[PDB]
């Protein structure tokens, strides 16, 4: 439940402590935790707000000017003075000029013509900075189970790093407990948040702090005192005798496109919520219980309501309909072949699937890992036991594969802290942990300033070059290489 | 550019795809992509189902070009004599027809 | 935009059935098909949704059943206070909600 | 429990506009889409559009795209829905229901219980 | 200003699209194909300047690329 | 401006050709809208500024 | 949209200034400057591939300076 | 396929480019070509419309 239609949802299967297990949660998908003794729990993250951020440099992409004046003085006497020019408000430009006896100054040197205009803003495209505080991860969590096709059963946890770890009580089943890292999630602190109208970015400190416009840090108010003034303001020059000031035109969209890259975010009210990250929480399942345990056997007939549906990776939803009042009684469902030798093939990911209510007809969802044959979704106990074929494609290669790829697409996503994903910890995963975050750190060091172009370049030519240089360090040309193009063809 | 009416149409995982009525409608930019679907959202299979997102598309600013052909162009060549002219009539521009 | 059944009578302890036919964007395609319940006087009440489940306090008398484009509330054993209107909705494909015209269930 | 109240009946002549509320209690108010229903005398039943209290997002019907607007007050949990213009066929009773909203925060999908509460009615007479 | 340090340098990688995915290969490859295309002298140019550099021909092909790129962009 | 031709022509934005007569027709209209697909169940279109 | 070709290729020759004139040259040294001073570890890992690449010195200085020109623009 | 009223649009060899009022239509087909024109059919200019 909350993970079945995901598509991008993966399985956590297995606790070597009988105790926590390290889980790393993304905002695109979700993850299923099954134990040995313990109900399938679906945990998902859902949002990150960050509120009552504080301002820093805001900048002028939209300027305005307002009033032109000009000085020329005759090619030998000072220079061009303007009482505007003291005025930190008004944008001025000092050139030479062709003088002489026509303009009623006689000499026929170059003269000095100076021309200021005021400078008017507008838009204003703020960027904000993202402390650790004031920033709340929200956790959905689900139970299999008793649980309707369509609470006790679902759970909302809220963690901040004032708060890193919670408990959600999920009633009959116990209680489970998250330790989470909320500081070193997405590595905010690096991180500014931008608007330009109605429209939010999560933008690098860096591109932000190397984009030429008129800028002036601080909370604004009033009027305030533009920076640089200028990239905004161009002085051409006419025939030799004139000077104009213009402004260039509403630079948003090259801001736009300069945004390649930053992620989106939409806010509400003064907090925002950011649609892309990461968590990476710990799992204590030691007072999760089983709620269905110590329920004798439903004996009735079960209906198919639906049919056995089938997910994008393989697992059988079945939803079915019970007819007796047996009061809350295990379900019993297996996946077999040859219905003479009614054997267990498979496994059931669902718990000891129960009915709650004692009413005339009740209903069940329950999933099912079923083996890659055909094979027969079997419910009931006897003469009355339902029974659904069903066909499964792939083979255990395929899986096999299907499961490197995924394994490569969410290192390729999550650099050092991929290693935390069934994180159980013994010394082998630190040891791969540690020496992937050297490698990642000398990689970022690098390469790691190019996107997609750049590192599809490089990396066909590393490629060549490790190809054709004989000696010890093509292996090493082609390891850097394959890194580079991995990280591009995930996309 | 200016941006209006958002309106989409979904389908189940095993159907068509998705149409808009306003995809007949070339004041609209329509796109077309895959959503996950099935069981929860309320229709009853698990693959990936078909989106289609219109919005009506109005310009509030425009620009424009315009082609010059080597005729009708005029040039205006002024022209000025040594002898008595004085000094003052270096840059005066007045009934030089007289 | 949904065809349904001008009326429907029955007798007291009898089953009967309520049809409701609508197009493959709102019937045909979704299970986003409910069944209200609206006596005179008061507001719809929800009888089934997601086509066959029904809410918690309900008769497990009414029963949901979809073929094609045609969905189908059955009631068996026709009880006294079941007079009321009867609608079927369906949310379409663009998004939007149909109701049915509409059926006035008599149990004479 | 849930609880979803509607301002009293109202006679209006016609070229007036109405404006009804719908007082909702029991629940979270911010976590749940509200739609508007209205019934003709003795026939079908006409949605007419949803606002989701979260953000604030409406979406009408095609048949009064241009007629009516939706609006909430979260402090007060109430949702407003004003409709100009009236005509003799809008005289019929108004409904709001409730629907939950997705945990994201946004409405794209309902869930498979739309209108699982309503509201008791208010009588709208054009004269 | 006219400089506008493109954000594809610092990409935040994250399950989710950043603000405009779709476009980046097609960027490019459009900017360089449509200079090409305008100016073709150019590629000979390039290719007798490429010719007297580099002693094989994999050094001369890599550099008629390299000129073929850096030329486009006048970087 | 004096601009040249094909710099007029290699730009992309959405263009009407011509005779302007009534409710215009952008022919491109890819160039300034951006369909933005959110996290596996929605999209979102925007405006380029 | 994104690619936008520059004008600054078929630049109107006159006695007159174009455009933008005093923009062009400072714009190209800013991008170069500001991309490198961002990344430093790319001048060593273009220094790598230069030397691997190229027999004599001055190829290989001249792949050098062709990389850290190439790869700001990501052209 | 049946096809229906056509109709056509033209222009002299140096002014936009041809278009018809239906190209804003999604129920016609149409196609842009060029045309020998000029000082017999009434454009002063010789070179393709």
């Amino acid at each position: 439940i909350r993970c079945i239609g995901v598509s991008n949802r993966d399985f956590v299967e297995g606790m070597s402590g009988g105790t926590w297990v390290d889980v790393v949660l993304e905002h695109g998908g979700c993850v299923t935790v099954m134990a040995q003794d313990k109900p399938t729990v679906d945990i998902e993250l859902v949002t990150t707000t960050v509120s009552n951020m504080a301002e820093v440099r805001s900048y002028c992409y939209e300027a305005s000017i307002s009033d032109m004046a000009s000085d020329s003085r005759c090619p030998t006497q000072g220079e061009a003075y303007l009482d505007k020019q003291s005025d930190t408000q008004y944008v001025c430009k000092r050139t030479l000029v062709d003088r002489g006896w026509g303009n009623g100054c006689g000499l026929f040197g170059k003269g000095s013509l100076v021309t200021c205009a005021k400078f008017a803003c507008s838009k204003k495209m703020t960027g904000k900075s993202i402390q650790p505080e004031n920033l709340e991860y929200r956790i959905m969590l689900s139970v299999h189970g008793s649980q309707h096709s369509g609470d006790e059963n679902r759970a909302k946890v809220e963690i901040t790093p004032n708060s890193p770890r919670a408990e959600a009580t999920l009633g009959g089943f116990g209680s489970l407990g998250l330790d989470c890292e909320p500081r070193t999630g997405l590595d905010f602190s690096d991180l500014y948040y931008l608007t330009m109208n109605n429209k939010h970015w999560l933008v690098h400190k860096e591109w932000f702090h190397d984009i030429p416009l008129p800028w002036h840090a601080g909370a604004d108010t009033g009027t305030p005192h533009w920076n640089n003034k200028e990239a905004l303001v161009e002085f051409k020059d006419a025939h030799a005798k004139r000077q104009t000031v213009v402004v260039l035109g509403s630079q948003e969209g090259a801001v736009h496109t300069a945004l390649a890259g930053a992620l989106e975010a939409e806010m509400d009210g003064a907090k925002g919520r950011l649609s892309s990250g990461h968590l990476k929480c710990r799992l204590k399942m030691d007072k999760l219980r089983l709620k269905g345990v110590s329920y004798s056997l439903c004996t009735a007939a079960f209906t198919f309501t639906k049919i056995p549906a089938e997910t994008l990776h393989g697992t059988v939803t079945v939803e079915v309909q019970y007819a007796g009042t047996d009061g809350p009684c295990k379900v019993p469902a297996q996946m077999a072949v040859d219905m003479q030798t009614l054997t267990p093939v498979g496994r059931l990911i669902t718990a000891n699937p129960v009915i709650t209510e004692s009413t005339e007809n009740s209903k069940m969802m329950l999933e099912l890992d079923p083996p890659f044959g055909d094979s027969y979704i079997v419910i009931g106990v006897g003469e009355k036991k339902i029974t659904h074929h069903w066909h499964r494609s792939g083979s255990t290669i395929g899986k096999a594969f299907e499961a490197t790829v995924r394994g490569a697409k969410r290192m390729a996503v999550l650099g050092d802290t991929a290693w935390d994903f069934g994180s159980v910890g013994g010394a082998l995963n630190s040891l791969g942990k540690g020496i992937h975050q050297i490698f990642g750190a000398a990689f970022k060091s690098l390469f790691g300033g190019m996107s997609w172009f750049s590192q599809i370049l490089i990396g066909t030519l590393l490629m060549w070059l490790g190809l054709n240089t004989k000696n010890g360090s093509i292996s090493l040309m082609c390891l850097a290489l394959g890194g580079v193009l991995i990280f591009l063809s995930t996309a | 550019a200016s941006i209006s009416d958002m309106a989409s149409d979904s389908r189940c995982p095993t159907q068509g795809e998705a149409y808009l009525d306003k995809q007949s409608d070339t004041q609209y930019v329509c796109k077309r992509t895959l959503v996950d679907r099935g069981w929860g959202n309320g229709c009853g299979l698990f693959g990936k189902g078909s989106l289609v997102t219109c919005a009506k598309f109005a310009c509030s600013k425009k620009m424009t070009g315009k082609s010059i052909q080597p005729e009708n162009l005029e040039y205006r060549i002024m022209l000025s004599v040594h002898g008595s002219q004085h000094s003052g009539m270096i840059v005066n521009d007045t009934g030089h027809e007289t | 935009a949904l065809t349904q059944p001008a009326s429907v009578s029955g007798s007291p302890g009898q089953s009967i059935t309520i049809s409701c036919t609508g197009t493959s964007s709102d019937v045909g395609g979704f299970n986003y098909v409910s069944w209200f319940q609206q006596h005179p006087g008061k507001a719809p009440k929800l009888m089934l949704y997601d086509v066959t489940s029904r809410p918690s306090g309900v008769s497990s008398r009414f029963s949901g059943s979809k073929s094609g484009n045609t969905a189908s509330l059955t009631i068996s054993g026709l009880q006294a206070e079941d007079e009321a209107d009867y609608y079927c909705s369906s949310h379409t494909s663009r998004g939007t909600w149909v109701f049915g015209g509409g059926t006035k269930l008599t149990v004479l | 429990e849930v609880q979803l109240v509607e301002s009293g009946a109202e006679v209006k002549k016609p070229g007036a506009s109405v404006k009804v509320s719908c007082k909702a209690s029991g629940y979270t108010f911010t976590s749940y889409a509200m739609h508007w229903v209205r019934q003709a005398p003795g026939q079908r039943l006409e949605w007419m559009g949803w606002i989701n209290a979260g953000n604030g997002n409406t979406k009408y019907s095609q048949k009064f795209q241009d007629r009516v607007t939706i609006t909430r007050d979260t402090s007060a949990s109430t949702a407003y829905m004003e409709l100009s213009s009236l005509r003799s066929e809008d005289t019929a009773i108004y409904y709001c229901a409730r629907d939950k909203v997705d945990d994201y925060g946004d409405y794209w999908f309902p869930t498979l219980w739309y209108f699982d509460y309503w509201g008791q009615g208010t009588l709208v007479t054009v004269s | 200003a006219v400089t506008l340090p493109s954000h594809s340098t610092r990409k935040l990688q994250t399950r989710s699209q950043t603000w405009l995915e779709s476009r980046e290969y097609t960027k490019h490859l459009i900017r360089v194909e449509n200079w090409i295309f305008r100016n073709p002298g150019f590629a000979l140019a390039a290719a007798a300047i490429a010719w007297l550099l580099g002693s094989s021909t994999s050094q001369k092909v890599i550099y008629l690329v390299m000129i073929l790129l850096i030329a486009p962009a006048y970087s």
